[PDB]
């Protein structure tokens, strides 16, 4: 329970209960619960705190249940009834209350409650809705005030409104009122403004003397209304020059002026400078003309502006004309907007709406996008004098919200528009069509209330319902929407004419040219270049470099080269590499073609250790000019590209031109949480989190420090694009330039606050956003090799007289012609999770530096030659397993034998197994030590047999560990990957091991949790380890297996590349950055060609080291396995000699079962050296458990445990007896009895040990076992038969063994799961039954650790039962896979579980001792099963974890032999030989479901035993009724006679 | 479809009846049909030999309903598959171009059965819906629901609850084949029929002229007249899918209600001798005709037929057979209805209508029916190889 600001206290607990609950009296509570927290939120944020709306009823309520909400906070049913029932009558009465305020100002309703509840308990501050006014009104951003009154209001654009008087401000008032009365007045004040002009235009007073005087409404209408009136006079007449000449002059003056403007007198000259060049265009057109008629079309056309001078009301004196048809003006501020270039294609447009709105319809678009509608809808509301409320339709849209605003465009009277209306759901577009099609009757027949939201609203007779589509991206209009509006398409904006406008508008000497220039221009780069998915050469393009043009007006001048210039700035960082030549030859073809930053970005490159090429300073110079407009840049690359650099290059550079202070923040949005970022509601305690962003919002806003003010702040997201990722951040990206969050609260945005999104693809990106936010495409490699090799090394030697010299003596090393050489032959080479050889570089020379740092303390007592000769060497030595780290080690020997060649002969050799020690040669060969364990630890799954090869990869492991550095490790299963690393780091004195194992479904709290055990907080602000002195590890197995994002990226890896190659990350809970000194990650991985597997990005690979991990070689595995037979016969004295050949022999009938298969017939041909040590341990179990074995003996167990591990994966037979005669072969080759499979029977269920035992012998105790099973346990009627029996010894050969597993391939009904069970009762180990649905990961994890509890403290006999029903995610199957390839698993026992076990062990008998103690019995007694009947777990097989010690022994279906004993030993208990005839009605009926089968895979034979078993009972029961219905008449017979 | 299935069957009938013979001419006949093979026939009958000579004669679909004629020795209209029902559900349906409620109404003269026009839409359509339905299931009568595609969720839910009986009861849907996808039981549980006007240009004047009641004198019934041709043009061009026009539009009865509303607009704030004819052309072809029409050769061809039809020259030919002469200076709008009517009745359709009304080449008409000739030719060779 935690208590909030004041007062109660809320528990911490919520759906728990409602599931204990799921009685009518508890859901009652829950339900009382809910809503008295869901509404004391609201409670406390408004009524708790505001006097204004609680000092009638309602108040009087307020104060009654604040106090019964504080007596329930001091300490009953009846009580919290009294409280709900008074919740639900306030919500309903507060409900009605803001209804009825909305009622009295329909302006208010288009607010939500919340925020109309803050404006009308403002009711003294009386300056909280100069921050709403804009979302209020659309066009008006603040009210300005003067002693406690108005006198204008701020438009969005920047402009003042001159009121006509003020109001005064009384305190009993309240907002609604006075807003009436404000915005009345502002009609009635546009409207004294308009009449004052229209007044002073038609005395003729001069345009330029009142452009300074009025708001551009009142200009706008009284030059428009002067226009029509002296054409229509001058129409009336046939002559046209005069007003055209003045209309030229005017324009030609407002542009003198535009000249000598500040920045709102900018604006308005602009707009009206727009609305000029449309009457010079439509005057020109006339004049043009040679007819009357033809005049009057044309004239008919254009927009026609009239006034009443009739009417005495004034707020409707002036309408429009237009095709005959007339609207009303309406007189409604709308401030200084962009106003749209009048085109002929607009005027088409204007009439279609003005047709559509003359007899009580609605307009509609269709058509392209990109295209000019919801701008032409907005263009022909401020025409006529109204802002419509454009609703950018997607899926953040929902039916309530649409319902409130399209009631209030109703009940205002203000056009509700709809941009892609095709953009919504099913039955949200359903709704609001019935919606529309009612306000559409509503208008129609002119009623005055239509029926909507359960209410009667009003209707003013001017609203309307603008609506605009794309179909086929899609949807037409639904016909009950068809039946009422004009559809119309408006597909080609003139372009034309709108260039040449703009460029006539921008001061321009000759828009002409430019136009008709950049048009065409930007046509040929629509068609000739490619067709990549991120260009976009339309229109909103053209006007956005025409936007950006005036800076380089202002700098260079007016003319041909500031065009040419701002396209170069533009549209070229988004071009790829052809694309940029096709540009360049169109410049060349069309048009005719500030050193001090370049000198500040070298110095700054020079400083930073990067190199500047020609490209890399273009590229540069690019984004810097680019990021001197927007705010809002992205930057995009291959992997590895080079952009990091690029973008802190800039910064610096920047930090040194301009002296502020450049602070940055690098995010990884990805791996972060959205909760995390920018905050949740609580679902306990409804409490709101502040998220990473909006914690570095507030930091950068509030400027507490004041640095801010004198700086520039950058957020880099080094990422890809989530499209939830940024529809969050959209209203950043906008000009709205606000903060969006889910609580309620915004944030404001300063202009130095740059953002910047650091990708590699824009596979899954909106075109939208790269539209609002200019991109930069990064095509090629940012740097030459040379280059990057040199700024390496400056890098790793400021890492660290001596150091000039080595520096010198290093450079002369590399020596680019070898270099390009070397690195030309490397590329084609096979490589595995292919990186580039731009790449390598990295871990080549940082390997290469860190070997000549770790030997320069000898090189002073060393000559020239040694010294150079031990520099090349090293340098080989790294360019090999930094280049060749990904082949195969013949490709390793092809490639060593390359770079001995191109640095010549003279230099040092580089042999394979090559070693400096003290300077002279040396060989790994000698290096390898002779271990000699016993045989009581070769069942021991973590010991290591050393090899030539096993020690060259310590050593390599070592050295690039230590060269800081990280490690992926890729490789065939099998390699001894796993083994390896614990062989290289358990026998270390610098690292440690953390071991983490990957399922499908694994986060980032699992990593964070396991190595807090291991690690210690540092201020937090510093993350080191646990220890002092050894620098902890962080080892990650099976990386690969976490799945995807829906967007083509797993955010686990993303987390080891944040770790890797930042050295850091922001911690969750704090929003705080963490920096991790002393920690390295070092990974193992499967090949991506494997089933199960996808490929990592080459984002994070590129960071770390590669290293192929392939097949051991024949002659190192026979020496491991040679070692191992002397260990196994260090048991038995006799054949102490004999050592070496059955290694030989194990070894080459490997190699040819290796080399004789193929994957491609079966998912579980595959062949790895775990197959051979399962092999070594049954034949020491065998050995262990068994007689005085003989040579012979020895000889055929070893064969019976060959055919009981390899030879139980085959389809047919003849493959058995090509083993068997490759057995055969082995044992007169390297050194008889029958080697089959009936011959081979060793057991123990007849003796005290493991020998051959007569097979009469093995049935009869077969045949006790089954009778005593049913006399004690179940009564099931099985039958015995020779399959079987070789089944189940071999299954109890598996029991037998320790910790290995198995695994049965057969169909339904064969008795798999009931051999299972009956060996398992033959063996003594119990058998728990899982019922599983209704059950997950936490009752699997407790029934598990109970069980294996209690086999732990009461040594009970304890497995599983497992069915393929009871397996369903595959989260179960990497759980089994490590429970396979480990024997204890680190994620399930840590903490309060970990010290439970560990006290009963210490009670039962070091913490080391004790675990390996656990990993001992958990090995000893536990096996669970797996069945298999369609041969999602077929790359179950293909997972090394699940293949380590499991036996895949094929049971298959039942043949001819067992179903002929199984069918002649049923029907031998029923008499039915009465016409032998047994033998022929079995055969008969397996030939037929042979026929059956092969005229429609094993064979199921749920048929065969149904069938016998109804044939039995039917027999039985019909023969039956025959004896009594034969006695019966007998006994009839004998009566009568 | 109809054509589709009535083939198949006759070739399923005679390919069982008759030898090998008549087989092979069958295939070769269907095969010159889809302009696929050239060979003549084995021929021996009478009737293959009409065959011969209209194919040679190049009148596809004459002898596409001579095969109907001569196979088939009747066909079934509204009335007969209304007539023998089990069920009382009928679900007519159409396309959006061609209205079937007149259809409907004429039925019920004639059956004497009281038919309720009820169009759905809003919740009020749909309580009126409800009351009606209560009604005739109370007492019986005859229930059409107009275009129901509009309404299509409410139908899902409102129609298959209600069902999911009242003596002579019956009840008629209506939907547009261009449409949506209707429900399964929706579809199986009625008895399925559509119905396809033929043509008729004049026919569908006399419907448009009583449908209306005619107002600025009689230069207002005159426009209107020529207004009312003009449609009748477009609607009868429309119907050729890919030579009329490029695209399958839909005109109705809306499109004429926003002309006439301009018509009566224009010549309201001008009676004077010089009409802006160039204007209210204009205007038409490209918001009022051409709000729908976005290809350039559409419009043009748009443009072309109202340079044709609202020229308002000395002596105006709307299609080679008939004049109109405008309404003169001292006459009466009844006496210039009644003549307007008499001209109208005057007219009688020439056979080649489809390529002399509209103002088509004949080559091109010929290229139409060569190409429905070869698709259903198609059709049927597809349909025929299982
Ligand atoms: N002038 C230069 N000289 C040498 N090396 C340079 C130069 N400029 C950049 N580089 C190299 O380019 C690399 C820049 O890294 P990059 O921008 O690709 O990282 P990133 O953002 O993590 O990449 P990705 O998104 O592909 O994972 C560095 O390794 C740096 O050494
Ligand atoms: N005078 C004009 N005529 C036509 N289009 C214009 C004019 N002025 C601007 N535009 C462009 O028209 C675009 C409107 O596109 P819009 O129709 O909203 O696309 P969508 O409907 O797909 O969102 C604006 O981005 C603007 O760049
Ligand atoms: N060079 C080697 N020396 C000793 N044992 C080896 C060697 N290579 C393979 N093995 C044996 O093969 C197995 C390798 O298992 P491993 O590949 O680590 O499985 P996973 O990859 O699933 O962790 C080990 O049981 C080990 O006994
Ligand atoms: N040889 C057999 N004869 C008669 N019934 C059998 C035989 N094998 C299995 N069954 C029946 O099959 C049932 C369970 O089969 P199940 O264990 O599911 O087979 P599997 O393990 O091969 O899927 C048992 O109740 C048993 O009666």
């Amino acid at each position: 329970v935690i208590e909030h600001s004041s007062g109660l206290k809320l528990v911490r607990e919520w759906d728990v209960l409602e599931q204990a609950c799921k009685l009518t009296k508890l859901s009652e509570i829950q339900v009382n619960w809910v809503e008295v927290q869901f509404y004391w939120l609201d409670l406390y944020g408004i009524l708790g705190e505001n006097l204004d709306i609680q000092n009638t009823s309602k108040f009087k309520s307020l104060t009654s249940e604040y106090k019964m909400i504080t007596t329930r906070a001091f300490q009953f049913d009846t009580t919290l009834k009294l409280t709900i029932d008074s919740l639900k009558m306030i919500k309903s009465s507060l409900s009605t209350f803001l209804e009825r305020q909305r009622r009295q100002f329909p302006r208010f309703y288009f607010l939500g409650n919340d925020d109309l509840l803050k404006i009308i308990g403002s009711g003294k501050h009386h300056d909280q809705v100069s921050k709403f006014m804009k979302k209020m009104f659309g066009s008006i951003e603040s009210i300005i005030f003067f002693e406690d009154s108005i006198t204008g209001v701020r438009s969005v654009e920047g402009e003042v409104l001159n009121l006509n008087e003020k109001i005064e401000l009384k305190d009993s008032i309240q907002a609604q009122e006075w807003l009436n009365i404000l915005d009345t007045e502002i009609k009635l004040s546009v409207f004294t403004q308009f009449r004052d002009c229209l007044g002073q235009l038609k005395d003729g007073t001069d345009i330029e003397v009142v452009v300074s005087k009025y708001i551009f409404q009142a200009i706008l209408l009284s030059a428009q209304v002067m226009w029509t009136e002296l054409v229509e006079k001058c129409l009336q007449t046939n002559e046209f020059s005069k007003y055209w000449k003045e209309v030229d002059m005017k324009i030609k003056g407002l542009l003198d002026k535009l000249n000598k403007s500040s920045d709102n007198v900018k604006k308005k000259i602009e707009a009206l400078l727009v609305e000029y060049l449309h009457f010079n265009n439509v005057i020109g057109q006339l004049k043009n003309c040679s007819t009357k008629e033809e005049a009057r079309l044309l004239w008919a056309k254009v927009q026609k502006f009239y006034q009443k001078n009739d009417t005495l009301d004034d707020l409707n004196s002036v309408f429009i004309s237009q095709s005959g048809y007339l609207l009303q003006y309406k007189f409604e501020y709308i401030g200084i907007p962009e106003r749209l270039i009048y085109t002929p294609l607009l005027l088409v447009g204007f009439a279609t709406l003005t047709d559509s709105l003359h007899q009580k319809y609605g307009g509609c678009f269709f058509g392209p996008a990109g295209t000019g509608k919801t701008e032409t809808v907005k263009a022909f509301g401020q025409n006529l004098g109204r802002v419509v409320v454009v609703f950018n339709c997607d899926d953040s849209f929902d039916y309530q919200v649409l319902s409130r605003l399209l009631v209030g465009i109703t009940q205002i009277g203000a056009w509700g528009c709809f941009d892609e209306f095709n953009r919504l759901d099913e039955k949200v577009l359903s709704a609001v069509s019935a919606n529309i099609q009612q306000i559409q009757n509503g208008l129609q027949v002119g009623k005055s209330h239509i029926t909507l939201l359960e209410e009667e609203t009003p209707l003013s007779p001017h609203t309307a319902v603008f609506i605009t589509l794309n179909p086929g991206y899609r949807s037409e209009l639904p016909e009950n929407l068809k039946k009422s509006f004009r559809e119309f398409s408006m597909k080609s904006p003139q372009s034309g004419t709108i260039a040449e406008m703009i460029l006539q508008i921008m001061g321009f000497e000759d828009s002409k040219s430019l136009a008709s220039k950049i048009v065409h221009f930007l046509e040929l780069l629509s068609s000739k270049c490619s067709s990549m998915n991120h260009y976009h050469f339309g229109l909103r393009t053209l006007k956005g470099v025409l936007r950006n043009c005036s800076p380089l007006v202002s700098e260079f001048g007016e003319g041909e080269k500031t065009v040419v210039e701002s396209l170069k700035r533009v549209i070229l960082p988004s071009l790829g590499d052809t694309d940029e030549l096709v540009f360049k030859d169109e410049l060349s073809k069309i048009f005719d073609s500030s050193k001090a930053i370049v000198q500040c970005l070298k110095d700054a490159g020079q400083r930073s250790g990067f190199s500047m090429s020609e490209e890399f300073l273009k590229k540069c110079m690019q984004f810097y000019y680019m990021q001197k407009t927007q705010q809002a840049l992205i930057l995009v690359g291959k992997a590895g590209c080079g952009k990091t650099a690029t973008w802190k290059t800039v910064i610096d550079a920047m930090a040194i031109f301009d002296g502020h202070a450049n602070v940055v923040y690098v995010i990884d949005t990805k791996v972060l949480t959205k909760e995390s970022l920018y905050g949740s509601m609580l679902k306990a305690t409804l409490e709101w989190r502040d998220g990473l962003f909006t914690s570095i919002l507030r930091r950068v806003n509030d400027d507490i420090t004041g640095t801010f003010k004198n700086s520039r702040i950058w957020v880099v997201f080094d990422s890809d694009l989530d499209p939830e990722y940024v529809e969050a951040m959209n209203s950043v990206l906008d000009d709205n330039k606000i903060l969006t969050l889910p609580n309620g609260e915004r944030l404001p945005i300063p202009p130095n606050f740059r953002i910047l999104f650091e990708t590699d693809n824009l596979d899954h990106t909106t075109p939208a956003t790269i539209t609002r936010c200019g991109l930069l495409w990064f095509s090629t490699d940012v740097c030459s090799i040379s280059s990057k090799i040199d700024h390496l090394l400056n890098k790793s030697y400021e890492a660290l007289f001596e150091l000039d010299k080595l520096k010198d003596l290093i450079s002369d090393s590399f020596d680019m012609a070898s270099l390009t050489n070397i690195f030309t032959c490397s590329n084609d080479l096979v490589h595995i999770l292919g990186v580039r050889t731009f790449n390598k570089l990295e871990t080549a020379v940082q390997l290469a530096v860190h070997l000549i740092s770790s030997y320069r303390q000898w090189f002073q007592n060393l000559d020239d030659k040694s010294l150079k000769d031990v520099i090349t060497l090293l340098i080989k030595r790294s360019l090999l397993y930094a280049l060749a780290g990904d082949s195969t080690g013949e490709s390793q020997r092809a490639f060593i034998q390359t770079i001995n060649t191109y640095f010549g002969h003279d230099s040092q050799e580089l042999s394979d197994y090559s070693t400096i020690v003290i300077l002279s040669f040396s060989s790994f060969c000698s290096e390898i030590p002779s271990v000699s364990l016993e045989a009581h630890e070769v069942m021991r799954p973590d010991i290591v047999i050393p090899t030539i090869d096993t020690i060259k990869h310590e050593k390599i492991f070592y050295d690039l560990l230590n060269s800081k550095r990280g490690i992926i490790l890729c490789g065939p299963p099998g390699s001894g990957k796993t083994m390896i690393m614990n062989n290289a780091l358990r026998n270390s004195s610098l690292y440690d091991v953390v071991g983490i194992n990957f399922s499908k479904d694994t986060t980032t709290e699992h990593i964070l949790s396991a190595l807090h055990r291991h690690t210690n907080y540092v201020t937090g602000l510093t993350l080191l380890p646990k220890s002092d002195i050894k620098n902890l590890v962080l080892f990650c197995d099976e990386i690969n297996l976490p799945k995807l994002d829906k967007y083509g990226s797993q955010n686990v890896v993303l987390f080891l590349r944040q770790l890797m190659e930042k050295q850091g990350f922001w911690k969750t809970p704090e929003n705080k950055w963490v920096t991790i000194e002393r920690i390295h990650i070092v990974g193992a991985c499967n090949p991506p060609t494997d089933p199960g597997r996808i490929p990592m990005s080459e984002r994070f690979t590129r960071h770390a080291a590669i290293l192929y991990l392939g097949y051991p070689s024949g002659k190192s595995l026979s020496q491991i396995y040679e070692i191992y037979y002397k260990a196994i016969f260090k048991l038995v004295p006799e054949f102490r000699s004999y050592t070496e050949p059955f290694a030989r022999a194990s070894v080459h009938l490997y190699n040819e079962c290796k080399a004789r298969y193929s994957t491609g017939l079966q998912s579980h041909y595959l062949f790895s050296p775990r197959e051979l040590t399962r092999l070594v341990r049954g034949v020491y179990t065998a050995i262990n458990t068994g007689p005085r074995q003989t040579l012979r003996s020895l000889i055929r167990l070893w064969a019976y445990e060959a055919w009981r591990i390899f030879a139980d994966r085959l389809v047919g037979v003849k493959e058995k007896n090509s083993f068997e005669q490759l057995l055969y072969e082995t044992v007169d080759k390297y050194l008889l009895g029958n080697i089959s499979s009936t011959s081979l029977l060793f057991s123990g269920l007849l003796s005290l040990d493991f020998k051959e035992v007569n097979k009469t012998d093995l049935v009869n105790f077969i045949e006790e076992r089954f009778k005593t099973f049913c006399d004690e346990e179940l009564e099931v009627p099985m039958v015995i038969h020779e399959s079987m029996v070789d089944h189940i010894l071999r299954i109890d050969r598996a029991l037998k063994q320790v910790q290995g597993h198995m695994m049965l391939i057969g169909a339904s009904r064969t008795g798999k799961t009931i051999l299972t069970r009956f060996v398992a009762w033959l063996n003594g180990l119990k058998i728990v039954q899982p019922k599983i649905r209704h059950s997950n990961l936490s009752d699997f994890d407790m029934i598990l650790k109970k069980a294996i509890s209690d086999c732990s403290l009461k040594e009970s006999r304890t497995c599983l039962i497992i069915d393929e029903s009871n397996i369903l995610e595959t989260a179960f199957l990497e759980r089994m896979n490590t429970l396979l390839a480990n024997a204890d698993i680190p994620d399930l026992f840590q903490g309060e579980e970990y010290d439970k076990l560990l006290n009963n062990l210490r009670n039962k008998t070091t913490e080391q001792e004790l675990y390996d103690w656990f990993v001992g019995e958990i090995a000893k007694n536990l096996h669970v099963v797996f069945t298999i009947c369609d041969p999602k777990s077929s790359a179950m097989i293909s997972s090394p974890a699940l293949f380590n010690r499991c036996i895949i022994n094929w049971m298959g279906d039942w043949d001819t032999k067992t179903m002929s004993q199984v069918a002649n030993n049923m029907v031998d208990v029923v008499p039915m030989e009465f016409t032998t005839i047994r033998d022929a009605v079995v055969n008969i009926l397996i030939h037929f479901d042979r026929n059956f089968y092969q005229k429609m895979n094993p064979r199921s034979p749920g048929y065969f035993i149904d069938g016998l078993r109804a044939l039995v009972k039917l027999v039985t029961a019909k023969y039956q009724d025959l004896q009594e219905n034969q006695r019966f008449v007998n006994v009839g017979l004998e009566k009568l006679n | 479809f109809k054509m589709i299935m009535a083939m198949t069957m006759f070739c399923l009938y005679k390919f069982d009846i008759e030898s090998e013979q008549y087989k092979e001419a069958v295939l070769t006949m269907i095969g010159v049909l889809s302009e696929s093979s050239d060979g003549v026939p084995k021929l021996t009958n009478d009737d293959l030999r009409y065959l011969w000579d209209y194919v040679t004669t190049k009148s596809y679909i004459s002898a596409l309903n001579w095969f109907k004629n001569e196979f088939f020795v009747d066909e079934w209209n509204i009335a007969d598959v209304v007539a023998n029902s089990e069920n009382n559900y009928f679900t007519m349906a159409s396309e959006r171009d061609v209205d079937g409620t007149f259809k409907l109404i004429e039925l019920a003269k004639a059956s004497k059965e009281s038919l309720k026009i009820i169009p759905l839409g809003s919740i009020e359509n749909l309580n009126y819906a409800q009351e009606e339905i209560s009604k005739s299931k109370i007492e019986g009568g005859w229930i059409l629901l107009q275009n129901i595609q509009m309404s299509l969720s409410w139908v899902k839910t409102y129609l298959h609850k209600h069902v999911e009986e009242h003596e002579k009861f019956k009840m008629f849907m209506t939907c547009h084949l261009t449409g949506d996808k209707l429900p399964a039981p929706l579809l199986q549980r009625t008895d399925r029929v559509v119905y396809e006007d033929i043509p008729g240009i004049l026919d569908t004047v006399k419907d448009l002229w009583g449908s209306q009641f005619f107002i600025s004198g009689v230069w207002s019934v005159y426009c209107t007249f020529l207004l009312s041709w003009f449609h009748a043009l477009i609607t009868a061009r429309t119907r050729l899918v890919p030579h009329g026009f490029s695209k399958k539009y839909y005109f109705n009865d809306c499109d004429f209600q926003f002309a006439s509303v301009y018509l009566e607009n224009v010549l309201a704030t001008n009676s004077t001798n010089n009409i802006p004819w160039a204007q209210v052309r204009d205007h038409i072809a490209t918001i009022v005709y051409g709000g729908k029409i976005d290809e350039e050769k559409d419009l043009e061809v748009v443009a072309k037929l109202c340079a044709h039809v609202f020229c308002g020259s000395d002596n105006l030919q709307i299609v080679p057979g008939v004049r109109i002469p405008q309404p003169l200076l001292q006459q009466s709008e009844e006496e210039e209805r009644a003549r307007l009517t008499a001209i109208l009745s005057n007219t009688i359709e020439p056979a080649d209508s489809l390529s002399s009304w509209l103002q088509l080449p004949r080559e091109s008409i010929l290229d139409y029916e060569r190409l429905q000739a070869k698709e259903v030719a198609s059709s049927t060779e597809q349909l025929l190889q299982e």
